[PDB]
RNA sequence: GCUAAACCUAGCCCCAAACCCCCACCUUACUACCAAACCUUAGCCAAACCAUUUACAUAAAGUAUAGGCGAUAGAAAUUGGGCGCAAUAGAUAUAGUACCGCAAGGGAAAGAUGAAAAAACCAAGCAUAAUAUAGCAAGGACUAACCCCUAUACCUUCUGCAUAAUGAAUUAACUAGAAAUAACUUUGCAAGGAGAGCCAAAGCUAAGACCCCCGAAACCAGACGAGCUACCUAAGAACAGCUAAGAGCACACCCGUCUAUGUAGCAAAAUAGUGGGAAGAUUUAUAGGUAGAGGCGACAAACCUACCGAGCCUGGUGAUAGCUGGUUGUCCAAGAUAGAAUCUUAGUUCAACUUUAAAUUUGCCCACAGAACCAAAUCCCCUU
RNA sequence: ACUGAACUCCUCACACCCAAUUGGACCAAUCUAUCACCCUAUAGAAGAACUAAUGUUAGUAUAAGUAACAUGAAAACAUUCU
RNA sequence: UCUCUUACUUUUAACCAGUGAAAUUGACCUGCCCGUGAAGAGGCGGGCAUAACACAGCAAGACGAGAAGACCCUAUGGAGCU
C-alpha cells in the first residue's frame, strides 16, 4: 500500500539565505560593466560546458574532446560507447525525416 | 525515480468505490474492476433509453388492461380520444385507470361513444350532419 | 449509477409549501484567506455581495471567519440539520454569487 | 505483525450503576506461531464455536487431529484466567463467542522435483484467537416453523406498492 | 519513501473520516461548536418565519427550568420557561379545537379532543420543533433535547408570539405547522 | 535558467554493471524474451529515458532585452511606489536596529535592496549595518539585476547610481550594431 | 507513429532514398554548377543610393578620403573576408539624385557608377585587397590587439 | 544524411546534390536535363533542344533538396560574372 | 483481526578542486634453506543485398577535398557545489560476499522503536460470516438481496473476433517519444540584426513547440575448458568355475537387444525382467597430452563438462530486425481506399486523400449549343 | 387502425458518440523561484501518470489440504522375536 | 497372446492422523437442443430444463494443459555443405 501513513516533517525554506538573498547579482556584469566581463564567465560547473548547450550527442563530443584526455579507463568507454549509440540513433532512427 | 506517484491510491477509490458492490474480486481487484465500473456505467447511459422505452410498454399493458373492462381494445381508445381532441397522454391514462376509475370509465365512455359516431357517419355516406361528439373545436 | 447510490422520494422538510415559505438555510460559514490567491474571489465576494446576500434573506445567519486557510470554504447548514460543505477554491466573484445562491 | 487481540483484555469499563444489569466478563485469549495449518485449524475452531466450556472440553479430548490438543492447552488457560485475573467465579460458566484461526508468519523451503526442476515448500504456521464470554451459551437458533414462514410470506405481499405510477 | 506532501496531507484527511465512520463521536449541541452566536441566532429565528416577535420576550421562551437549576449547580463549582409555556399550550388548545370544529362540524368533541392530542402530541411537535431549530436554540441541560421539555419550548414560542402578535398572527403560526402535520 | 547546470545522470542499460549474455535461451522455458538483465524492464536495469549527464541550459537573451528588463523594472518600481532616491547611504551608526527602525518608519518593506556606486567605496557604516541583516541587502551599481528588484519590495538608489543607470542604459538605446564585441577597444565606448 | 510497419518501429530508409528505384537527386547529370564556388571573387554591392544616404547621416563624412574602413565604421556595408568577399563594388543603383563630391576607393567599380561620381567633382580609384590584407582593413582594432 | 555529425555535431550536406543541383536565392532549384548527352543521334532536333536547357525542380523536390543541404549553400553570393546572377530575386509574384 | 503495512538515513550519482597508493607467498601461491617481453585489430553494423567503403574553447566549416563521386567520410591556412537519487531508487555492493560454474566467468537479497530497552485506520489473501432456479455477473429498477426487463469481458491483430485468435491468477512497486534545418507563434531591434565568426532585396536575434520500449538466430576479437567424453602417452591392475583359438557355456565386470514401469520420475535417460561380450581390437584406477578458422574420429558430419552443422565465457553490443509484442492523465474537434516506381508487392518514395495555418476568388449544382468515323450515362456548361 | 429509433417535435441545456493520423483546450503529483501556511497561487523545470509487453522483482491466491512422503513386532524400553 | 476371461497376493488405492508441492488460472453466479456467427457456442436467437451442497469414478467437450508448429510459406534474416 504505497502511501505513507504519517505526514513528513515540515520542510523549513528559509527565502532569506545567502544563496537565496543574493541570487541573480551579477548576471548584468556585461551591460552595466563596461562589457569586460560577459555573463558566461559567471557561471561555474563542467569544464565542457561553461557557456554552451547543446543535446545529448553535441554534450558527449564535447566532452570526449575538451576533457577526454584525462577521463577514466572504464568512463571513456563508456562515452565511446554512448557517442556510437547516440550516432546511431540521431542519424538512422526516428520519425522525421 | 525523480518524481514517481505518490497519489495512486486515490485514483484507485475513484473507481473501487463504485465497484463495493459488486461480486467476486471485481469489488477488491482493481484490474477486474475497471473493466466492469466503465461496463457498469455504459450500461446507465444506454438505458435511459430503455427506461422511457419500457414505461410506455407498461403504460401501454395498463391501458389495454384497463379498456378491456369497459370492453375496449387499446387502438379503439387512443384513435378516438384524440378525434374528441382529448390529448391525454399514455401516463395519465395508466394513471388515471388505477386510482380514478370512474373518470377512466368517462373516458372509455367518450371513446366508444365517438367510435360509433364514426361508424354511423361511414356507413351512411353522402353529405349527412356530422355527429354531436364528432364535431372539432378550430383555433385561428 | 443508481444501483450503486442511495435513494429516496420526493418530499419537503416541514410540508414546505403548504401554509408558507420557509427559507430552508440557517447558517453560512466562510472561511476565507486574508493573504492567499485560491481565495481571491471569496475575499471580493465579502467585500462586494456578502451584505448585499445577507439583506435579501434574513433567516440565514453569515458567518465570515477569516483564518489563514489554503482552501476557502463554504459550510451551509439547513434546517433540517444537514451540513453541505463546499469548496470556493479558485472560484470568481460570479461563481460564488450563483454557489450561495444554489445554497 | 500485530497483536490487538493481546490488548483487548485491558479494556477498563467505567464501574456500573445499580440501575443496570450486571455486565458479562469477556476473556480474550490467544497463542501464535502454532506449527499447523490455519485452515486445518478452522475445523477445530468451527466446531466449539457455541460452546459452553465445558463441552468444548470434552469434544476436544477425544478429536484425533494436533491442533485439538493445542486448542484444548488455550482454553484451559483462558479458563484458569478468568478465575484469576478477569473475576469470574464458575470456571463452569463460560462459552467460547468468537474462535478463529488467522495465518502466522510462514517459513519458506526448497522442495526438489523430478528434474531440474523444484518447488518452493512453504512451513505453515497459524494463531488461535478465542474469546470466552462468562454465562450460560445461547441456545441454538432453531428452524423457523412453517408459521414463521408464512408470515413472511403474507408480511411480502402485504408490503408491495403499485410500482410506476402515483 | 516518495517524496512529496499533496498526497500524504489527503490520506491524513481520508484516514479521520474512516475514525469517524468506524468510531462516531458523540453528539455535541450547536451552541458547543464554532461558528455560532447566540444572539444573531434569534433575530434570524423571527424572520425566517415570516414573523416577528419581541426578541426579549423571546429570549425567556427558550430558557427552560432545568437550565436555571444547572446554572446554579455549576456556580457553586433569569426567568423560567413554565409562564409563557402555560399561555402556549392552553391557547393552542382552544385555538385548534376553533379550527377543527370549523371544517369538520360532524365531529364528536371525543374525537376533536382526540385530533388535538395528536396535533399537540410529543410525536408532532418535537417533529415540528427539530425542522424550526429549536432545539439549536433551546437552554436544557441534558443533550439530545428530551421530548417532554422540547414540547415546552415549542410551546412557549407559541405563547411567546401571542405576546408580541396578537391572536390572529397566532393562529396562522398554529395553521401552518401543525395543521399541516 | 542560464546559469543552471544540473548534475542528474542515470545509468543506462549499457552502464549498468554486467548483463552481458541471455538469462535463458530465445525458445525453450515458457518464460519471456529476454537479452540481458540490465533492461528498462528489469529490477536494478538501466533507466530507458533517464537524465543524462551534466545538462546546461545556458541561452543569452539579446542585450538589448536585457536592458529593456532593466529599463522596465526600474518604471515598475518608481510606479508601484517602491523607489527611494538617496545622496549617499551614510549612517549615523552601524547598528542594524538603527536600519530596521527606519525603514519600519517610512513604511518602506520588509526587503530593501540597496544599491551604492561602487563595491570598494561603500561606506564603512553602512556595510557594517546590513551584514548582519537578511532581508537589507547592499549591491554595487554592476550587480543590479532584475531578480533580485524583484525579491526585494524596495529598491533604494543612490544619487551617483541613478546617473550610472542613465548612462549605461541609455547607451544600449541609440547605439550602433557591434563590430566586435565592446570589450574591445573603440573610439568613444569606455 | 502509426500500425506497425517501418514507420512505428523507427527504422524508414535515408532521405532522398526513393524505394528502391534511382532516385531524382541521382537520376540527373552532374554539371559544374557550383564547381568552383569557393575560389569566386565575390563582391558587396555599394549602391549610390546606399553611399548617398550615409553622406547625409554623418555616418560616412566624405570630407575624407573614403576607404574601405570608413564604409565599415560607419557600418554602411558589411563584409566578410572568410565567405570570400574581396571587397566593396560601386553600383550604379541610383546614379540620378546622388550629390556628394566625394574620394572613394571599392573594389570593383561599373561604368556609370564612376560616371556619377566623377560629373559631381569626385574621385573614384579601383583598389586590390588580399583576404589577408581585408581582414585587417575592414576591423583594423582586433589586428592591432594580434601584435603583429 | 547525417543530421547530427560525429566530429562537430552539426548537418552535413549531401554532396550529390551539389553536384548536380544549382540553389537561386528566391529557393528555385534549377537543373540539366537526364540524358542530355546520351544518344544524340537517334533523337529528333526538337529533343534535343529541350534537353539542352536549365529547368526548374518541384515543390516537393525543392524542399527535399533544401533539407539535404546546409544554410551555407542558402545565402546571398555576389560573384563577379555570375550568369545566374539575374535569377536570383524574385520580381513581381503574387504569390 | 491475522497476514501485512507504513518510516529515513545508511550510502551513492554528477561535478569542481587537488596528480594517487612480525612471519609466509611464482613449487601444489600463502611452502625457512641448493648447480624469457615487443609482430596492422577484426567484425557486427550503414550502404535498405553485398563484394571498394562506413564517424571513434569558439570560428573558418560541414567549406576545400575524398567516395561502388554513393552510403557517407572531412581538413587546414587563419581566429584566440546540486530545480541528483533516498532501500525494486542511487554503485553490483551490507558484497564482488553467499550462491552458481572444472574454469574463464556470472552474481544476489536485505535495514527501520525510543531521549533512555541499566524503561491502531489502508493492498492482495483470509477470518469474522459457506451456499438457493437464471446464465460477462451489471444496469433499469423496486416496498424488497434475488426473481422481472435489457446487455455477445477487455487488449492486440485484422476485410471482419463473444470468438473455440493473441496476452493476462491477482496485488504492490518498477517499466516505453531522446533532435535537425525550414516554417509557425511571441518578443527585442530594424535596412540592419547578433556580446567578433554569421545572415540580410524585412530582415535578424532569442524563446516556445515534432521524432519510443522489449526480443533473434548470428558475426568477430581475446581468454578459459580433454576431472564428462573422443584418441594417445607413461607406469599399474583386474578377469571364478566348466568344456577344449580376437574359442564355446558362464560369474564378477563392461555394454545396452527387447518389453514393461517411470515421464516435474529414484534418475535433466533410471528401475525390474531379458539380452551381447567377458584372456581380449578387453575392461579399468592414476598422472600427462592434443582446443574452437581447431582437437579428436574402427565417419555416427559422432564427441570435445547435461543443449555441438561447429564449445563456453567476456568484449565489440543498447549487434541488427521492412518481423511479432508492448507504447501509461482528462475533454473536444476535423478525419477512409485513384495510382506509379521499386531484388518490389509483409516495405518505402512520390502522387491521391486527410490535417492545420495563411492568402485570395470563385467552387459545387449545372442549359441551349458542342465532342468520329470505321446501351445506362459522361465531358463541357451560364443561369439558379 | 394501433405498435415502433438516439429520426422529428416538445420543456430546459448544448464544444460533449469514428480507426491510423492531425489540430486544440485543461491537468494529477514532484522539485525550483516567490507566495502560501490543515495544503495552496502564478510561473520555471522534468526519470512528469500503466486494466495488458508468455514484462521484472516482492507478497499472496488457485489447482489443494491435492499429488507425494515415513516408523518390522511385543516389552521391564534391560531385551527378545520375525 | 487369443477364443474369453476369472480368482488371489503385493504396490497403489480409499478412509483416519502428521507433513505438504507442480504445471495451470481474464472474470465466471460455468446446462441441453436446433438455428446463428470469424464458417464447430456454457455465454447470441428461439425453445427446453433448473432447490442448495460435498465424496468417488469417467474421459465426450472446454478448438483441454505443455512447448511464440520443426510441416509449409515469407524475410533483399541466418548458418552448414558442395
Ligand atoms: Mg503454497
Ligand atoms: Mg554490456
Ligand atoms: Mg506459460
Ligand atoms: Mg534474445
Ligand atoms: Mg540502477
Ligand atoms: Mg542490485
Ligand atoms: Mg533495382
Ligand atoms: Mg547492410
Ligand atoms: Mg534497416
Ligand atoms: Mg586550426
Ligand atoms: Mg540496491
Ligand atoms: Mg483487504
Ligand atoms: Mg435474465
Ligand atoms: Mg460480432
Ligand atoms: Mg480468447
Ligand atoms: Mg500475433
Ligand atoms: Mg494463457
Ligand atoms: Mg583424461
Ligand atoms: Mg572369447
Ligand atoms: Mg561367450
Ligand atoms: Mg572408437
Ligand atoms: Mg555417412
Ligand atoms: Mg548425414
Ligand atoms: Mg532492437
Ligand atoms: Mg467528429
Ligand atoms: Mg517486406
Ligand atoms: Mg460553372
Ligand atoms: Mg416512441
Ligand atoms: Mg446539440
Ligand atoms: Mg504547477
Ligand atoms: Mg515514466
Ligand atoms: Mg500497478
Ligand atoms: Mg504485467
Ligand atoms: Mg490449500
Ligand atoms: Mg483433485
Ligand atoms: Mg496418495
Ligand atoms: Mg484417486
Ligand atoms: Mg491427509
Ligand atoms: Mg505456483
Ligand atoms: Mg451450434
Ligand atoms: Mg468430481
Ligand atoms: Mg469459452
Ligand atoms: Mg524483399
Ligand atoms: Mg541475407
Amino acid at each position: 500500500i504505497g502511501i505513507r501513513l504519517t505526514l513528513p516533517p515540515p520542510k523549513v525554506v528559509d527565502r532569506w539565505n545567502e544563496k537565496r538573498a543574493m541570487f541573480g547579482v551579477y548576471d548584468n556584469i556585461g551591460i552595466l560593466g563596461n562589457f569586460e566581463k560577459h555573463p558566461k564567465e559567471l557561471i561555474r560547473g563542467p569544464i565542457w560546458l561553461r557557456g554552451w548547450k547543446g543535446n545529448e550527442l553535441q554534450r558527449c563530443i564535447r566532452k570526449r574532446k575538451m576533457v577526454g584526455s584525462r577521463m577514466f579507463a572504464d568512463d571513456l568507454h563508456n562515452l565511446n560507447k554512448r557517442i556510437r549509440y547516440l550516432y546511431k540513433h540521431f542519424n538512422r532512427h526516428g520519425k522525421f525525416r | 525515480l525523480r518524481n514517481r506517484v505518490t497519489d495512486r491510491y486515490f485514483r484507485i477509490q475513484e473507481v473501487l468505490k463504485h465497484a463495493r458492490h459488486f461480486r467476486g474480486r471485481k469489488n477488491r481487484c482493481y484490474r477486474l474492476a475497471v473493466r466492469t465500473v466503465i461496463r457498469a456505467f455504459v450500461k446507465c447511459t444506454k438505458a435511459r433509453y430503455l427506461k422511457k422505452k419500457n414505461m410506455r410498454t407498461l403504460w401501454i399493458n395498463r391501458i389495454t388492461a384497463a379498456s378491456q373492462e369497459h370492453g375496449l381494445k387499446y387502438p379503439a381508445l387512443i384513435g378516438n380520444l384524440v378525434k374528441c381532441q382529448v390529448e391525454l397522454n399514455r401516463k395519465v391514462l395508466a394513471d388515471l385507470a388505477i386510482y380514478e376509475p370512474k373518470t377512466f370509465k368517462s373516458l372509455a365512455a367518450l371513446a366508444s361513444r365517438r367510435r360509433h359516431e364514426g361508424f354511423a357517419a361511414a356507413l351512411g355516406d353522402g353529405k349527412e350532419p356530422e355527429g354531436i361528439f364528432s364535431r372539432v373545436v378550430q383555433y385561428h | 449509477t443508481a444501483r450503486g447510490t442511495p435513494s429516496r422520494f420526493l418530499a419537503s422538510v416541514l410540508h414546505n409549501g403548504l401554509g408558507r415559505y420557509v427559507q430552508q438555510l440557517q447558517r453560512l460559514s466562510f472561511s476565507v484567506s486574508r493573504d492567499g490567491a485560491s481565495s481571491r474571489g471569496a475575499r471580493e465576494f465579502v467585500e462586494r455581495e456578502v451584505i448585499d446576500f445577507a439583506r435579501r434573506n434574513p433567516g440565514v445567519v453569515i458567518y465570515v471567519n477569516s483564518r489563514p486557510c489554503c482552501v476557502p470554504r463554504v459550510v451551509a447548514e439547513y434546517l433540517n440539520g444537514a451540513v453541505r460543505e463546499e469548496s470556493i477554491h479558485c472560484k470568481s466573484v460570479e461563481e460564488i454569487s450563483t454557489l450561495v445562491q444554489k445554497l | 505483525i500485530s497483536r490487538k487481540w493481546e490488548k483487548k483484555n485491558k479494556i477498563v469499563y467505567p464501574p456500573q450503576l445499580p440501575g443496570e444489569p450486571r455486565r458479562p466478563a469477556e476473556i480474550y485469549h490467544c497463542r501464535r506461531q502454532i506449527k499447523y495449518s490455519k485452515d486445518k485449524m478452522w475445523y477445530l475452531a468451527k466446531l466449539i464455536r457455541g460452546m459452553s466450556i465445558d463441552q468444548a472440553l470434552a469434544q476436544l479430548e477425544f478429536n484425533d487431529k494436533k491442533g485439538a490438543k493445542i486448542i484444548k492447552e488455550v482454553l484451559l488457560e483462558a479458563q484458569d484466567m478468568a478465575v484469576r485475573d478477569h473475576n469470574v467465579e464458575f470456571r463452569s460458566n463460560l462459552y467460547i463467542a468468537e474462535s478463529t484461526s488467522g495465518r502466522g508468519q510462514c517459513l519458506k523451503r526448497i522442495r526438489y522435483h523430478g528434474r531440474g526442476r523444484f518447488g518452493i515448500m512453504e512451513k505453515v504456521y497459524c494463531h488461535y484467537f478465542v474469546k470466552l464470554v462468562e454465562g450460560p451459551p445461547p441456545p441454538p437458533e432453531p428452524p423457523k416453523t412453517a408459521v414463521a414462514h408464512a408470515k413472511e410470506y403474507i408480511q411480502q405481499l402485504r408490503s408491495r406498492t403499485i410500482v410506476h405510477t402515483l | 519513501v516518495k517524496k512529496g506532501f499533496r498526497a500524504a496531507f489527503r490520506f491524513q484527511k481520508e484516514l479521520e473520516r474512516q475514525r469517524l465512520l468506524r468510531c462516531p463521536p458523540p453528539p455535541v449541541r450547536r451552541s458547543e461548536k464554532p461558528n455560532w452566536d447566540y444572539h444573531a441566532e434569534i433575530q434570524a429565528f423571527g424572520h425566517r418565519l415570516q414573523e416577528n416577535f419581541s426578541l426579549d420576550l423571546l429570549k425567556t421562551a427558550f430558557v427552560n427550568s432545568c437550565y436555571i437549576k444547572s446554572e446554579e449547580a455549576k456556580r457553586q463549582q433569569l426567568k423560567s420557561n413554565q409562564e409563557l409555556s402555560e399561555q402556549g399550550t392552553s391557547f393552542s388548545q382552544t385555538c385548534l379545537t376553533q379550527f377543527l370544529e370549523d371544517e369538520y362540524p360532524d365531529m364528536p368533541t371525543e374525537g376533536i379532543k382526540n385530533l388535538v392530542d395528536f396535533l399537540t402530541g410529543e410525536e408532532v411537535v418535537c417533529h415540528v420543533a427539530r425542522n424550526l431549530a429549536v432545539e439549536q436554540l433551546t437552554l436544557s441541560e441534558e443533550f439530545p433535547v428530551p421530548p417532554a421539555v422540547l414540547q415546552q419550548t415549542f410551546f412557549a414560542v407559541i405563547g411567546a408570539l401571542l405576546q408580541s402578535s396578537g391572536p390572529e398572527r397566532t393562529a396562522l403560526f398554529i395553521r401552518d405547522f401543525l395543521i399541516t402535520q | 535558467n542560464f546559469k543552471r547546470i544540473s548534475y542528474a545522470k542515470t545509468k543506462t542499460r549499457a552502464e549498468v554493471r554486467g548483463g552481458g549474455r541471455k538469462p535463458w535461451p530465445q525458445k525453450g522455458t515458457g518464460r519471456a524474451r529476454h537479452g540481458s538483465i540490465r533492461s528498462p524492464l528489469w529490477r536494478g536495469g538501466g533507466v530507458a529515458h533517464g537524465p543524462r549527464g551534466p545538462t546546461s541550459y545556458y541561452y543569452m537573451l539579446p542585450m538589448k532585452v536585457r536592458a529593456l528588463g532593466l529599463k522596465v523594472a526600474l518604471t515598475v518600481k518608481l510606479a508601484q511606489d517602491d523607489l527611494h532616491i538617496m545622496d549617499s547611504l551614510e549612517l549615523p551608526t552601524g547598528d542594524p536596529q538603527y536600519l530596521t527602525e527606519l525603514a519600519h518608519y517610512r513604511r518602506w518593506g520588509d526587503s530593501v535592496l540597496l544599491v551604492d556606486l561602487t563595491h570598494e567605496e561603500m561606506p564603512q557604516s553602512i556595510v557594517e549595518a546590513t551584514s548582519r541583516l537578511k532581508t537589507f541587502n547592499l549591491i554595487p551599481a554592476v550587480g543590479l539585476n532584475v531578480h533580485s528588484m524583484l525579491k526585494h519590495q524596495t529598491l533604494v538608489l543612490t544619487l551617483p547610481t541613478v546617473a550610472f543607470l542613465e548612462d549605461k542604459l541609455l547607451w544600449q538605446d541609440s547605439r550602433y550594431r557591434p563590430l566586435y564585441p565592446f570589450s574591445l577597444p573603440y573610439s568613444d565606448f569606455p | 507513429r502509426g500500425h506497425k510497419g517501418e514507420r512505428q518501429r523507427g527504422t524508414r530508409p535515408r532521405l532522398g532514398f526513393e524505394g528502391g528505384q534511382t532516385p531524382f537527386y541521382i537520376r540527373i547529370p552532374k554539371y559544374g554548377f557550383n564547381e568552383g564556388h569557393s575560389f569566386r571573387r565575390q563582391y558587396k554591392p555599394l549602391s549610390l543610393n546606399r553611399l548617398q544616404y550615409l553622406i547625409d547621416l554623418g555616418r560616412v563624412d566624405p570630407s575624407q578620403p573614403i576607404d574601405l574602413t570608413q564604409l565599415v565604421n560607419g557600418r554602411g556595408v558589411t563584409i566578410q573576408p572568410l565567405k570570400r568577399d574581396y571587397g566593396v563594388q560601386l553600383v550604379e543603383e541610383g546614379a540620378d539624385t546622388f550629390t556628394a563630391k566625394v574620394n572613394i576607393e571599392v573594389q570593383l567599380a561599373s561604368e556609370l557608377a564612376i560616371a556619377a561620381i566623377e560629373k559631381n567633382g569626385g574621385v573614384v580609384t579601383t583598389a586590390f585587397y588580399d583576404p589577408r590584407s581585408l581582414d585587417i582593413v575592414c576591423k583594423p582594432v582586433p589586428f592591432f590587439l594580434r601584435g603583429q | 544524411l547525417t543530421y547530427f555529425s560525429a566530429r562537430k555535431g552539426k548537418r552535413k550536406t549531401v554532396k550529390a546534390v551539389i553536384d548536380r543541383f544549382l540553389r537561386l536565392h528566391c529557393g528555385l532549384w534549377v537543373r540539366r536535363k537526364a540524358g542530355y548527352k546520351k544518344k544524340l543521334w537517334k533523337k529528333t532536333p526538337a529533343r534535343k533542344k529541350r534537353l539542352r536547357e536549365f529547368v526548374f525542380c518541384n515543390k516537393t523536390q525543392s524542399k527535399l533538396l533544401d533539407k539535404m543541404t546546409t544554410s551555407f549553400w542558402k545565402r546571398r553570393n555576389w560573384y563577379v560574372d555570375d550568369p545566374y546572377q539575374k535569377y536570383h530575386d524574385r520580381t513581381n509574384l503574387k504569390v
